[PDB]
């Protein structure tokens, strides 16, 4: 079969310079049934390029496509704040007509030191049988980014969903939170709770921790 | 001395209707009410001859074209029609003379598993003329892009198959329709009856 | 354009039909795929059927499970899938090229709106709300965080708002996530100065359709 594969995964640019992509195949594709589909997130994907070389209707002329064989590219001459997406390749000559993994395009701007705070379960919670407690992380630009929760100066896992909103629009920074949906019978004979943070932006490790007693 | 019209329409075999048969008729003496009282077939429209009074009317020679189609699709074949059987397969002129007969043919065309042996033309680049065949197979050309001989995106084959089964319903049940167009030349015009 | 049917929620081991409806240009040259995208991941492709004669071409994962029909009459193509299971939620769209006559474009430029499919076997319910009081350990700076808490609801649509939509002004919602229980929880929260606190009448509105009700949980600085 052919397989193709994106070779940049993400791609962080200032609105400006010239973006490229690198859409590589296995094994020879015809140069009539190559396309580019644009999609931005909640909607349907839309066509951008077809036959490797000409652009769809209204397409504004700043995306160009080029090369034939096993290479092929995608180049925008100048970004604009509305061609922040997700770009896919695909091929139709042969039966199976498989997608590429994609390449994400974000806005890039400076570092932002991100913020921890720290939520103890509710009372009326004490009732169902779960403890809920949440680490939140607030305002940080670099995607990555791990939290671990300590409990008696012990890593517990298996309870740490993780959830990521999408990127900002006045400032493009990430918030980041975790739940720590506890059993109630560990609540109890449990005493020191914490969730540690670590970031680029942070020099060392920010340690936020929570005790039960001052509950 | 009689028109052969018996083997005409007790043939064993019927030609797909993209490749319908023809066969010219003269110098014989024919008879149509022996026809017309069969009691058997379907439809019998005659545009602008009268039935009950062919016997008493003489031309020069006969055409006679059979094929078979589905059941619904026989309200295509008439004067000033538009359909894709029209359009792609079997168009009648405006000014058209004769009759048409078609028949249901269910225990004779339609067996277990399916009859896959006729077939209709799908596409093609442009409207059919009045009486003219078509059968060339190549592989048409929907986009704008050369084929070259391989079969895929936007370029198809232009000619599929009926699917004829003993369930189906009447509206897909097969119909062997014969068309007869009388013609009038300056000639001996020896074909007519007594 | 392309219009399809709405969402549908299933149970495991059954079949499901989704069916695209094409109007506005001419639908007797066109051809249509199918293809689905589960959330947060890459594009999978299905298979293809060309509409003037009703062949199709299957992917190897998917041929003996999904078939593709089509309908003259109505202009409408039909895709089914039988025994589902908990990893086909996703949501599915059809795509085919604008034909005018004879001449057709090269490339698949009309996109339908997706139909969203749910598979699995917990039952529809409505949800807790819980509130995340702020506290003298969260506040950090003069600035301090508080929001609500959502759980064991299981239609994906819900709705979180403050001051009855009033208070927006730097207010996070995050991605809803999956539970063991098969059930979905998010969370809500907004940044306030610590100087609001005991001072405005702060509530969380939410909302859930498939159960009908409606909560506005008040919340209050813990004690
Ligand atoms: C096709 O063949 C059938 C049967 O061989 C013909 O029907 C016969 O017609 C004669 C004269 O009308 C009758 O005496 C027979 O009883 C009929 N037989 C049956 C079984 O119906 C039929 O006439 C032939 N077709 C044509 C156009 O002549």
């Amino acid at each position: 079969e052919i397989v193709l594969t994106q070779s940049p995964g993400t791609l962080s640019l200032s609105p400006g310079d010239r973006a490229i992509l690198s859409c590589r195949a296995s094994q020879t594709v015809n140069s009539n049934y190559l396309a580019w589909y644009q999609q931005k997130p909640g909607q349907a994907p839309r066509l951008l390029i077809y036959g490797t070389s000409s652009r769809a209707t209204g397409i504004p002329d700043r995306f160009s496509g080029s090369g034939s064989g096993t290479d092929f590219t995608l180049t925008i001459s100048r970004l604009e704040p509305e061609d922040f997406a997700v770009y896919y390749c695909q091929q139709y000559g042969s039966s199976p007509w498989l997608f590429g993994q994609g390449t994400k395009v974000e806005i890039k701007r400076t570092v932002a030191a991100p913020s921890v705070f720290i939520f103890p379960p509710s009372d009326e919670q004490l009732k169902s049988g779960t403890a809920s407690v949440v680490c939140l992380l607030n305002n940080f630009y670099p995607r990555e980014a791990k939290v671990q929760w300590k409990v008696d100066n012990a890593l517990q896992s298996g309870n740490s969903q993780e959830s990521v909103t999408e990127q900002d629009s006045k400032d493009s920074t990430y918030s980041l939170s975790s739940t720590l949906t506890l059993s109630k019978a560990d609540y109890e004979k449990h005493k020191v709770y914490a969730c540690e943070v670590t970031h680029q932006g942070l020099s060392s490790p920010v340690t936020k921790s929570f005790n039960r007693g001052e509950c | 001395n009689l028109c052969p019209f018996g083997e005409v329409f007790n043939a064993t075999r019927f030609a797909s209707v993209y490749a319908w048969n023809r066969k010219r008729i003269s110098n014989c003496v024919a008879d149509y009410s022996v026809l017309y009282n069969s009691a058997s077939f379907s439809t019998f429209k005659c545009y602008g001859v009268s039935p009950t009074k062919l016997n008493d009317l003489c031309f020069t020679n006969v055409y006679a074209d059979s094929f078979v189609i589905r059941g619904d699709e026989v309200r295509q074949i008439a004067p000033g029609q538009t359909g894709k059987i029209a359009d792609y397969n079997y168009k009648l002129p405006d000014d058209f003379t004769g009759c048409v007969i078609a028949w249901n043919s269910n225990n004779l065309d339609s067996k277990v598993g399916g009859n896959y042996n006729y077939l209709y033309r799908l596409f093609r680049k442009s409207n059919l003329k009045p009486f003219e065949r078509d059968i060339s197979t190549e592989i048409y050309q929907a986009g704008s892009t050369p084929c070259n001989g391989v079969e895929g995106f936007n370029c198809y084959f232009p000619l599929q198959s009926y699917g004829f089964q003993p369930t189906n319903g009447v509206g897909y049940q097969p119909y062997r329709v014969v068309v007869l167009s009388f013609e009038l030349l300056h000639a001996p015009a020896t074909v007519c009856g007594p | 354009q392309l219009v399809q049917s709405g969402p549908e929620v299933k149970k495991p081991g059954t079949s499901v039909k989704v069916s695209c409806k094409a109007s506005g240009f001419t639908f007797y040259y066109s051809a249509v795929q199918w293809v689905r995208q589960a959330r947060g991941q890459r594009l999978e492709w299905l298979g293809w059927m060309a509409v003037g004669s009703g062949k199709a071409n299957y992917a190897q994962k998917f041929q003996e499970r999904l078939t593709l029909t089509r309908d003259m009459s109505t202009s409408t193509a039909y895709m089914e899938l039988s025994s589902l299971r908990s990893e086909d939620t996703a949501v599915y769209y059809c795509a085919a090229p604008n034909c005018t006559g004879g001449s057709c474009y090269d490339g698949f430029n009309l996109w339908g709106q997706g139909t969203v499919v749910t598979v699995s076997s917990a039952s529809t319910k409505g949800p807790s709300v819980f509130p995340l009081a702020p506290s003298s350990k969260s506040t950090s700076g003069g600035t301090a965080a508080l929001g609500c808490l959502v759980k064991d609801y299981f239609p994906e649509p819900v709705t979180v708002s403050w001051n009855s939509g009033a208070l927006t002004s730097g207010v996070h919602t995050f991605p809803a996530v999956l539970q063991s229980s098969g059930l979905y929880s998010l969370s809500s929260v907004v940044t306030v100065p610590s100087s609001s606190l005991g001072t405005q009448t702060y509530i969380c509105n939410v909302n859930h359709k498939p159960s009908n009700t409606k909560v506005d949980k008040k919340v209050e600085p813990k004690s």
